[PDB]
């Protein structure tokens, strides 16, 4: 998930926008 | 794991800001 | 609306704490 | 919406739980 | 209610930074 | 209390300090 | 790494939400 | 103490309340 | 003014996320 | 400045980036 | 990892409180 | 830099002041 993916490496705001509904 | 607990705190704050009007879903479990 | 904007940052932090494992959906509008 | 309800007055923890998944 | 609620949140974080190792008591009313 | 003094006008780090243990 | 200090920061925010009007004590020793 | 109890294992809402006044 | 004071704490956290490696100058 | 601009109205991520070095 | 990234969010917050009306410079690189 | 100084060890208020304008 977002944790495995954004807690092991830094997510740019463009990677974050994917979880927006 | 407190480390993951802390990070998720910070990730919900970034989602809030990035998603604006649209909102988001926070589903750790996964 | 900035007071609402500010309050909403705090509400998501509270939802994160309260919800835990269940997670939550935040839909302002 | 949660904004209208919890930004107007303070939601207790029980009230916020209403919005969990 | 909300405005003082929001300010108290910011207040405890400032106390945490300022008081460091001494700790603190937060009693809104008192 | 603290809320009464620090929630209308900004309290400085020196004033907050009288609240530490 | 300041892990403890970071943890502490989040704990006081959690205690402020949880305790409400009652307030709480924060002693970094304990 | 709080730090010992909650900085390695996540403390629940009920454990946090032990530190309320 | 506490309201503006509370808002800039939020703005600096936002600047932190937007700016990244560029950093920023925060001048009220 | 940033204050008069973003505490008055909500600034988008695009507007805030004008403040970055 | 993101330790540095998490720590920096807390540092900008502490600088904001320490610096007051002076403002501050956040320059990581 | 600041993160190398203040994220390895905890900085005092005197060391953070160094970054004030
Ligand atoms: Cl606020
Ligand atoms: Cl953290
Ligand atoms: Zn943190
Ligand atoms: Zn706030």
């Amino acid at each position: 998930g977002i944790v495995e993916q954004c807690c092991t490496s830094i997510c740019s705001l463009y990677q974050l926008e994917n979880y927006c509904n | 794991f407190v480390n993951q607990h802390l990070c998720g705190s910070h990730l919900v704050e970034a989602l809030y800001l990035v998603c604006g009007e649209r909102g988001f879903f926070y589903t750790p479990k996964t």
